[PDB]
RNA sequence: CAAGACGGACCAGAGCGAAAGCAUUUGCCAAGAAUGUUUUCAUUAAUCAAGAACGAAAGUCGGAGGUUCGAAGACGAUCAGAUACCGUCGUAGUUCCGACCAUAAACGAUGCCGACCGGCGAUGCGGCGGCGUUAUUCCCAUGACCCGCCGGGCAGCUUCCGG
């Protein structure tokens, strides 16, 4: 029972479920959540710290770069993987695990990658969200040793190599359903769904591809056989000359170009929380907007705001009196 | 058990998809209601269950999700869940004044102002939230606050400059015993 | 001083045999006071009933107007008067980047009920489309409108109210229009949006019996 | 006094909630709609023309009309929300929302919510001039 | 830009251009020889023919006028002349 | 039930027209740009004093009609001085027919025709070339999408061409 940081973020109190609890210092000390550090001094102390061996982290990296997941992995992640590897090797016999895993099998469909399947509240033609089910919706929930990993990359490598891992649910998991980003220029796959530029060739070219991994160790990934996904419509447009200074915003063509620092003030990024015990004493129902600061005059916006505006093609026609920032 | 269904437009599908968990978590935890999103009819459907705590919570949920769909932020309709006396007046810009074409667009501009600042200024004086659909204006707040915001907005789209609007709305807020 | 509601009577009102749910509900009527007859007072009422209150399997965005025509001792039989769509549905159907095509016909059925049919249909953005708008040209729109007019004219003139109403409950007309108009331009959301009762023949009793049971 | 219906089945009424820009109207009728059971205006509760369109007046109207339906035996109501419509504003105001919330609060089952305002196909000329309306 | 051999452009480039904006004017049409499936009589038909043409020894339509190129009836064979 | 009115949402920096202007269905009438042509005429052209047609709204004559709105006008509120704002009603007018007037911020505050000088990809119409998905796999063409190209347009973005 090797606990990853995902169980600690989700308040997964599975300490009574297992007995061989082993954790890393750098998977518990980096968490900036206050409630986790609060409950850490409250939770019963039967977890213990263990260090992996350099040979086993070397082997774990050796087949993890054959799985095609090594750029997506992190150092403490490899610590967790090789810790579980060492525990299952030292307790259980080593003949269960298999190395140099299976090949991929390609089977595409007509469905869009943005089809809203496997969302709990979404239902095509009954799927309801009940307070009996709010504790149930975590993931695709299906003996002695296991993992408490929430990342798909960890589940992927642990299941390709062959360990039975589990979730916040007490029962061991069977299938892994998720999405990955694949470059369609260099054909390199990254398990990090947040990024937009690929690590290999750096173009803004990652696209979603669905991946399902069975309990045997066989993986199959579905592409989308849809002409809308691979369409060069809104891609070539005339670019402005690069401007410098403290105020210039650039069209963001590379993943690591140096942008000028344009942050928001504290009052500008306060969101009203309504379930605070002292919210009712507020003279206004809402947090007051910020108009006085210099960031308000410069029309500085959050990264989240204006997402569908970027998805419009620049070679189009907007409204006559509107200006796009 | 009874239910309410509310529709969603095409442009409001993605904000519903992104903020989905922040929508259905207070509906299912504090109110105790079943919720789903019918994709064929494109309707958010909320029904009462056996473990619903009290009546009129379904109407709170309907107001919450409808306010989110109209364009308000998820926190601003969580305010509708918690508070009692909050309402939604909405009206067309061409209602008070017959405007055609470009003039109408300029009216929209002076509801926003530069950078939206004028709009935010009203949100500081009337203590309300205001959402601009393409020809429509939605106000969320208390009744006298909604009326104050509506007078300010109608003063803006009859030609009055923002300075007179700020002065008048601050005077009215001063006499409002706030 | 005197409560006028002690002089009132509660009659039961029932749906025709076309629909699964019969019991529409209760109806208030003043008592017979010698001069005016209580049965004559309620003989010209229009009942607004949703389709969800008429059949369990069907959809709820359709409304039926029903005329009460006879009184059977605290029992009211209704006759079909009209059909309409929910305004919430109609508000949801009108999207911007598409073309709305509307048609209307004045058509007489076999048993003499002269009706007015309205049909609406929206242009559809297809599966692999990249363009924002899905506008159809004027001649294509005219051809679609024509095809609706002969479809409704053909499928009303040869039937009676039993078959017409049994067509309007699952909307065979809309699906037939959608199937037939695929050769001109693919359509998104086509329905018979409103049905009006222009003319009725002479009122009988055996017709209501065979319509109800 | 009331219908002779068992405790399982419920009877339906149609509550025309008409929230004009001066008061509110609560017109509870039969499913036919011809005969009125009750109608509580804003002006029947508050003795002030300033408070005529207040949500408090609509709340009191909804409470009194729900008491009237419980005295007769109406237990579930369909709702037809209305604004002034026509040339004027089409969207129902805060008074209609307050009345519906107060009527749902007082133990009454809600059926179908229907936004029936007299929306013109093509309007006549507006009440104000070319200058405008509402200050 | 600033270095273009206007005297000798590539044939793809001149084929792309408008027929009056070529270096030397040349039409986009031709004269096609059509053979009916029934008769053996060969007929010269202009590629953008505006009139409906009938076979001399068959009295059958060969092409139908359109906005641009006249479309051929089904079963007829055509060969471009030089 | 009737009366006159208005053609919302679809409605867009989309289209047409010399401009003012033009938005329910269908039928008729006479026009029009563009595109396509290895058709015909062979300079027949451009701008145009004099002169001639059209010309928003408001207004004036003769007829009809008056639903809404509504200048003037009548009241009601409001004040050291209010005689503009606000509320109710309402005349001419707003509607149609036939005669008048020729005026607008009748604006792109930018004459018309013709040539050359950077780039880009969206859209409307027409034409050309095409793997494919579709009309429940359509038996052939045809409509809708998709990818390029050319011509005329309504526009946009970008640029230290130069002003
Ligand atoms: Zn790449």
């Amino acid at each position: 029972v090797v606990a990853d940081a995902g169980a600690f973020l989700r308040h997964a109190a599975l300490q009574d479920i297992g007995k061989n609890i082993y954790t890393i210092r750098e998977v518990v000390t980096e968490i900036r959540d206050k409630a986790t550090r609060r409950r850490l001094a409250v939770l019963p102390y039967e977890l213990r710290f263990k260090e992996p061996l350099p040979e086993y982290v070397r082997l774990v990296t050796e087949f993890s770069k054959k799985t095609g997941d090594y750029p997506s992995l992190s150092a403490t992640d490899i610590q967790v993987l090789a810790l579980t590897y060492q525990l299952e090797a030292e307790f259980v016999g080593v003949s269960h695990l298999k190395q140099e895993p299976q090949k991929v099998k390609v089977s595409s469909s007509i469905q869009h990658p943005e089809t809203p399947l496997h969302i709990s509240g979404f239902h095509l033609p009954g799927g309801w969200i009940t307070p009996s089910n709010i504790k149930q919706i975590q993931q695709e929930l299906e003996v002695r040793v296991g993992c408490l990993t929430t990342d798909f990359a960890m589940q992927n490598v642990l299941l390709q190599m062959g360990l039975h891992v589990l979730a916040v649910n007490g029962m061991l998991i069977r299938e892994a359903r998720s999405y990955i980003l694949r470059c369609h220029g260099c054909f390199k796959t990254t398990s990090d769904m947040s990024r937009v530029f690929c690590s290999h060739c750096g173009n803004k070219t990652l696209k979603k591809v669905s991946v399902t991994v069975s309990d045997d160790g066989t993986l199959h990934m579905h592409f989308s056989r849809n002409p809308k996904v691979l369409n060069p419509r809104g891609l070539r447009y005339s670019l402005p000359t690069p401007k410098g200074g403290k105020y210039a915003i650039n069209p963001h063509l590379t993943e690591d170009q140096r942008f000028p620092q344009l942050r928001l003030s504290q009052k500008a990024r306060q969101k009203t929380n309504v379930f605070a015990p002292d919210y009712i004493a507020g003279v206004s129902p809402f947090v007051e907007n910020d108009i006085s600061s210099r960031s308000a005059t410069l029309q500085v916006r959050d990264s989240t705001l204006g997402a569908g505006r970027r998805r419009l093609n620049p070679n189009a026609s907007r409204k006559k009196f509107v200006k796009k920032r | 058990e009874e239910t309410r269904k509310i529709p969603v437009p095409a442009n409001r599908y993605t904000p519903l998809k992104e903020n989905w968990m922040k929508i259905f978590t207070p509906i299912v935890e504090h109110l105790g209601l079943q919720i789903r999103f019918n994709l064929k009819s494109r309707n958010v459907e909320i029904r009462t269950c056996k473990e619903t705590k009290d009546v009129s919570a379904l109407t709170k949920a309907a107001d919450f999700v409808k306010a989110f769909i109209l364009g308000f932020q998820v926190e601003d309709a969580l305010a509708l869940i918690r508070l009692d006396d909050l309402f939604l007046e909405s009206f067309e810009i061409t209602d008070v004044k017959p405007l055609k074409g470009d003039h109408l667009s300029r009216a929209i501009g002076r509801i926003a102002g530069k950078g939206g600042k004028t709009k935010f200024t009203i949100e500081n004086v009337t203590r309300t939230r205001i959402v601009l659909a393409d020809v429509k204006v939605h106000i969320l707040g208390s009744f006298q606050n909604i009326k104050m915001a509506r007078t300010a907005i109608c003063n803006l789209i009859l030609g009055n400059p923002p300075s007179k609007v700020y002065g008048n709305i601050r005077a009215v807020a001063s006499r409002s015993a706030d | 001083v005197v409560d006028p509601f002690s002089k009132k009577d509660w009659y039961d009102v029932k749906a025709p045999a076309m629909f699964n749910i019969r019991n529409i509900g209760k109806t208030l009527v003043t008592r017979t006071q010698g001069t005016k007859i209580a049965s004559d007072g309620l003989k010209g009422r229009v009942f607004e009933v949703s389709l969800a209150d008429l059949q369990n399997d069907e959809v709820a965005f359709r409304k039926f107007k029903l005329i009460t025509e006879d009184v059977q001792g605290k029992n009211c039989l209704t006759n079909f008067h009209g059909m309409d769509l929910t305004r919430d549905k109609m508000c949801s159907m009108v999207k911007k980047w598409q073309t709305m095509i509307e048609a209307h016909v004045d058509v007489k059925t076999t048993d003499g009920y002269l009706l007015r049919l309205f049909c609406v249909g929206f242009t559809k953005k297809r599966n692999n489309q990249i363009r924002k708008t899905s506008y159809a040209q004027h001649q294509q729109v005219r051809q679609i409108r024509k095809k609706m007019m002969e479809i409704m004219t053909r499928e009303v003139q040869t039937n009676d109210l039993k078959e017409v109403v049994n067509k309007l409950i699952p909307d065979s007309i809309g699906k037939d229009i959608e199937k037939a108009c695929q050769s001109i331009y693919p359509l998104h959301d086509v329905f018979v949006r409103k049905v009006k009762m222009l003319k009725k023949p002479k009122f009988e009793l055996g017709k209501l019996m065979e319509l109800h049971g | 006094l009331g219908p002779q219906v068992a405790e399982g089945e419920n009877v339906f009424g149609v509550c025309h909630i008409f929230a004009s820009f001066n008061d509110t109207f609560v017109h509870v009728t039969d499913l036919s709609g011809k005969e009125t059971i009750c109608r509580v205006t804003g002006g029947m509760k508050v003795k002030a023309d300033r408070d005529e369109s207040s949500p408090y007046a609509a709340m009191l109207a909804a409470q009194d009309v729900a008491q009237r339906c419980k005295e007769l035996g109406i237990t579930a109501l369909h709702i037809k929300l209305r604004a002034t419509g026509g040339n004027r504003t089409k969207t129902p105001g805060p008074g209609a929302q307050s009345a519906l919330r107060a009527l749902a609060r007082s133990g009454m089952k809600i059926g179908r919510i229907e936004d029936v305002t007299p929306i013109p196909s093509d309007s006549t000329r507006r009440k104000g001039g070319r200058r405008g309306r509402r200050l | 830009p600033l270095a273009k051999d206007l005297l000798h452009p590539s044939p793809e480039e001149e084929k792309r251009k408008h027929k009056k904006k070529r270096l030397v004017q040349s039409p986009n049409s031709y004269f096609m020889d059509v053979k009916c499936p029934g008769c053996y009589k060969i007929t010269t038909v202009f590629s953008h023919a505006q009139t409906v043409v009938l076979c001399v020894g068959c009295s059958t339509v060969l092409c139908q006028p359109t906005g641009g190129k006249a479309r051929l009836t089904e079963g007829c064979s055509f060969r471009r002349k030089q």
